[PDB]
RNA sequence: UCGGAGUACAAAAAACCCUCCGAGUGAUUUUAAUCUAGACAAACCAGUCAAAAUAACCAUAACAUCACUUAUUGAUCCAAAAU
């Protein structure tokens, strides 16, 4: 026949996004009793330290995968007082343009009773939300 | 006729429904005030 | 239960094993939970549903109620719109 | 201070009842439960007393 | 499908347009049937698919009602592509 | 006499599956009275404390740090008077998956 | 069955087959006294009948 | 009976007596910042990341790029101090700061981004993608250079193709455009790889578009090995991903053995290994260049299928493994009725000889 | 009759007319569903958990909560209920 037409029916897909871009990965489930909960693909944290913002997108093994940094010449040179709101807003920003970049657009969020309730980081979640970037990652099919 | 009457009666009851529990939520939140105002005015005389 | 009867001198069965127990035409036996209608209000609903839910004997009992059942009630069965119909053989038992 | 046990019947025309706890100092007992048959929130208002 | 004289060419048109996941290259429409083990059982699933698809596409009431649990990721990915997508320079 | 209802059954309160053991889904790793191993990953919590493998696979019991709920409120104020250098560890049970999530498997050529 | 009962020569299609025919045909075997009401028709082999 | 523990034990440092002069931590954000710093050192005892996968620890990955830019770190540091200096002189800026009214440039926060630190953000969202793990195996390199690649929808739309961007196929059914920067004595070569969507060979890739010799920022005019392909990935397993590598070479590399035809339509001849082209090219060719973004099926991938690859669309799915049941017993003890319905080949009932 | 501690020091079980605490319920609203993998425990009867999927509320949780929370409870048959 065509030598074309040839498939090897078991299909390997070596891409690792594959599973989460389909919503079918393996969420991990688990603690329940420890804080945060580690039930997702990626996580947005918030880092706030005495001088400067730095935002990360982590996967569950806790590598890296898009980071806004105050700490970053780019966002330094442009921006005054980089521990304001206005500062925390445009780290927000700037993520989400980033995310949008690298092709994610759910992750999950999971900030303190005070934290949650803070002006600097509700404006944070405000921004990543108008950027596209939208937390409460998908639920698992067949979870 | 049963199932008629069962059907008939079911959609009556269901539309009322709303009102009944709007009527019961305002009853519940007018005793509440009220025995938040009896305690108010009882420490209200009593503090004097 | 009576090995000989009287009468016609066969083996008679008890009627409280054909009232609360049901024979599947493979072996098994069927019955239900013990306290299913007793105090609903006190209970939990899990510990509800696993009272209202029918359960299994094993082989001790299953041999009792066969020694305390006559023949009779070991044949094979066909009811019209029988729900047991489909559990009354067995399959994939690989023994 | 002795509990009284109370049967609730649905709101919603179905007859659907179910038995609850309460005290007996209380007024009549009056509840939003869930119905299986209307599949909804259901106002329940007690009808009848079954055990002390 | 397009030597399927039994049935209208709009109907035709709109049964190529919405079940064209389901065409061969040759142009011919597939239905399938696993359910019973029995061949009778499978050709009226398959004859039953046919009636079905032959309504919902002659019906011109339809409207294409579609779901949304599974069509969210869908459209926020659409929506999120589509603000990069927002670039207009000239090329080619 | 004077000391009366001292009897009463063991609860069998233990560990069931060792660290090596294949489980599968719902089986249920340990039982206890009070907390003394957490679930991990994959483990999930019933209401009376006991452990069940939420996927299959290999268990394996870990030594790790212990974050709390930010509501509860006896772990906070625990963590607060803890001192500088110390960081609070516990057991946790985890359960590694074994079986992939599922293959591409051709179903028709068109 | 049928098939086979026909096929073997017990019952014959040319004649009307009865509850007397398959019973003298020996295809199947009916106790009125344990409640029988006759023989119902399944579909176990349809698919080459 | 008691063992001796196989290092230091983690609160073993701080002194147990005389707690009210040590100090405390009062900030439950303060615990968590020292627990997840504790949590990323190796320790002895069996921890998470051992039996989850940390893939392998630590790595020595082999570099293979160019050399990063030699910049001055005290004048750049007295720079940066200046524009922050004169930044922080102005008054305006303050008030905004102060009133929460300030607004950002993004697209020179962008610029600056890549120009400094974009090339580590691409290289290790690379490595979480996988492209090195595909690619050369054993590998990384720092995508130096920028590498703007873009595809045309029309006249007046432009969709980026990002590093793990999603781009249908039919925006990619036309050959993209290329931007970077470069002066007009070096040699560049594209090579656009799919990882995921050959049939036969899981340990191969497909090449969709391979041009060499690339003058400058001239792609045009650069020959092209192979021509361009639009993206065919399967129905049922998606999103595959496609990497644009841009490598600089320093020689004039002619080569008969990776020539490609101008139809190039048989998927025998697109096979591809990137560790073996580049073995073959290590002496001249250097990676400095990556642009990965991900593809998903639609209806033009049947176009491609049938005019082009004349062949039929094949069509997966996503099967999940059957339910775990244990060994069926002759007397189930307590199981429920639908005890039998979980062994039951069928739902459909079986008169054996009636 | 039931639960907790030691006896019974470290997986489980383990007795005495052994040494001590108790339980035969209260308060509040979040009134807490159906169905079904897989497991704990157990002579049997009983007791326990529970992934996925469905109905109603955030479109992100629902295990009712607290009192050392563990015990706060009783099998058939039969009577009254009327689904
Ligand atoms: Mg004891
Ligand atoms: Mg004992
Ligand atoms: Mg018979
Ligand atoms: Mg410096
Ligand atoms: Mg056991
Ligand atoms: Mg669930």
């Amino acid at each position: 026949p065509v030598e074309n037409e040839a498939v090897a029916p078991e299909f390997t897909n070596r891409n690792p996004r594959n599973l989460e871009l389909l919503a079918v990965a393996r969420k991990e489930r688990g603690w329940g009793t420890v804080w945060p909960s580690r039930e997702f693909w990626h996580r947005l944290r918030v880092i706030r330290t005495q001088h400067h913002i730095e935002a990360l997108v982590e996967h569950r093994n806790g590598q890296v995968v898009v980071s806004a940094s105050t700490r970053e010449w780019a966002i330094k040179k442009h921006l005054y007082s980089t521990r304001n709101v206005v500062a925390c807003e445009s780290v927000g920003r700037v993520l989400a343009e980033r995310c949008l970049e690298a092709g994610i657009n759910f992750m999950v969020y999971h900030p303190t009773p005070w934290e949650a309730a803070s002006d600097s980081i509700k404006r944070l979640q405000h921004a990543m939300t108008e950027g596209g970037v939208v937390l409460r990652e998908p639920r698992r099919i067949y979870e | 006729q049963k199932r008629q009457a069962r059907e008939q009666l079911i959609e009556e009851c269901m539309a009322k429904m709303p009102q009944m529990i709007e009527n019961w939520r305002q009853q519940q939140q007018e005793r509440r005030e009220k025995e938040q105002a009896d305690k108010d005015r009882r420490a209200r005389l009593q503090a004097e | 239960v009576t090995y000989f009867s009287s009468r016609k001198g066969k083996r008679k069965t008890v009627k409280a094993v054909i009232y609360r127990f049901l024979r599947l035409h493979s072996g098994l036996w069927l019955r239900r939970k013990a306290g299913y209608k007793k105090k609903l209000w006190k209970k939990t609903a899990a510990r509800k549903r696993r009272l209202r839910e029918f359960v299994f004997c094993n082989k001790t009992q299953s041999k009792l109620l066969d020694k305390m059942t006559t023949s009779f009630w070991k044949r094979r069965n066909w009811y019209a719109d029988d729900p047991y119909q489909k559990y009354q053989d067995r399959t994939n038992l690989k023994v | 201070s002795k509990t009284i046990l109370v049967k609730m019947m649905s709101q919603a025309g179905t007859g659907f009842s179910f038995n609850t706890k309460r005290s007996r100092l209380r007024e009549k007992l009056t509840l939003l439960h869930y119905d299986p048959v209307v599949k909804k929130k259901v106002l329940f208002v007690e009808q009848k007393k079954i055990r002390s | 499908l397009a030597s399927a004289d039994w049935i209208a060419e709009p109907v035709r048109l709109k049964l190529a347009v919405k079940h064209k996941n389901r065409i061969n290259r040759s142009g011919e429409l597939i239905l399938t049937s696993e359910c019973s083990r029995y061949q009778f059982r499978n050709l009226a699933d398959c004859l039953q698919k046919l009636r079905d698809m032959i309504a919902e596409a002659s019906q011109p009431a339809k409207e294409p009602s579609r779901e949304d649990a599974e069509l969210r990721r869908s459209r926020i990915e659409n929506m999120n592509r589509e603000r990069l997508r927002k670039k207009r320079i000239s090329s080619a | 006499s004077k000391n009366l209802g001292g009897k009463s059954p063991g609860k069998r309160f233990g560990i069931k599956k060792m660290e090596g053991h294949y489980v599968h889904a719902g089986n249920i790793l340990a039982t206890q009275r009070h907390f003394r191993w957490h679930p991990g990953a994959h483990v999930g919590l019933g209401k009376n404390k006991c452990l069940y493998a939420l996927e299959e696979g290999v268990v394996r019991y870990t030594k790790e740090v212990y974050v709390p709920n930010p509501s509860n409120s006896e772990a906070v104020d625990l963590v607060t008077r803890l001192p500088q250098g110390a960081v609070l560890y516990k057991t946790f049970v985890h359960v590694v998956p074994a079986k992939p999530e599922g293959t591409f498997k051709l179903v028709a050529m068109l | 069955r049928l098939q086979y009962l026909i096929d073997l020569g017990r019952v014959d299609p040319t004649q009307p087959i009865d509850l007397t025919q398959l019973v003298n045909g020996r295809g199947v075997t009916i106790q009125p006294s344990k409640r029988d009401y006759g023989v119902q028709l399944v579909e176990e082999g349809a698919d080459t009948f | 009976r008691r063992a001796a523990p196989l290092g230091p034990m983690p609160n073993e440092d701080i002194d147990v007596s005389d707690l009210e002069r040590l100090k405390k931590y009062r900030s439950f954000d303060r615990y968590r910042r020292r627990a997840e710093q504790e949590a990323r050192k190796p320790h002895w005892w069996r921890t998470y990341r051992e039996h989850f996968g940390e893939e392998s620890g630590p790595k020595d990955r082999v570099d293979i790029g160019l050399p990063p830019p030699k910049v001055s770190r005290t004048q750049q540091l007295l720079e940066r101090k200046q524009a922050l200096r004169e930044l922080r002189a102005n008054v305006e800026e303050e008030r905004a700061a102060r009133l929460q009214t300030a607004r950002i440039p993004l697209e020179a926060v962008r610029a600056e981004w890549e120009r400094t630190c974009g090339p580590y953000h691409k290289q290790r969202l690379a490595e979480y993608c996988g492209l090195y793990r595909d690619l050369f195996h054993g590998a990384t390199f720092v995508p130096r250079v920028p590498l703007h690649v873009a595809y045309a929808v029309g006249e007046d739309d432009l969709m980026p193709v990002y590093h793990g961007n999603e781009v249908t196929p039919t925006e990619a059914a036309q050959a993209p455009e290329v931007t970077y920067e470069a002066d007009e004595g070096s040699l560049w070569t594209l090579l656009l790889t799919n990882l995921d969507g050959h049939l036969l060979e899981p340990d191969a890739e497909y090449v969709h578009w391979l041009v060499t010799n690339i003058p400058g920022n001239r792609v045009t005019e650069g020959q092209e090995t192979c021509p361009y392909l639009p993206p065919f990935p399967a129905r049922g397993s998606g999103f595959h991903r496609f990497a644009f590598l841009l490598f600089k070479q320093d020689k004039r590399i002619d080569f008969s053995g990776d020539t490609r035809p101008s139809p190039c339509y048989q998927l025998a001849q697109r096979t591809f290994h990137t560790f073996d082209f580049y073995k073959k090219h290590q002496d001249a060719m250097t990676p400095a260049g990556l642009a990965f973004f991900q593809c998903r099926w639609d209806d033009s991938v049947t176009r491609v299928f049938h005019q082009l690859l004349d062949m039929r669309e094949p069509v997966f799915e996503f099967v999940r493994p059957p339910p775990y049941h244990p060994k069926q017993k002759r007397f189930p003890h307590r199981q429920p009725l639908r005890y039998l319905d979980r062994y039951r080949d069928s739902h459909e009932p079986t008169y054996g000889i009636y």
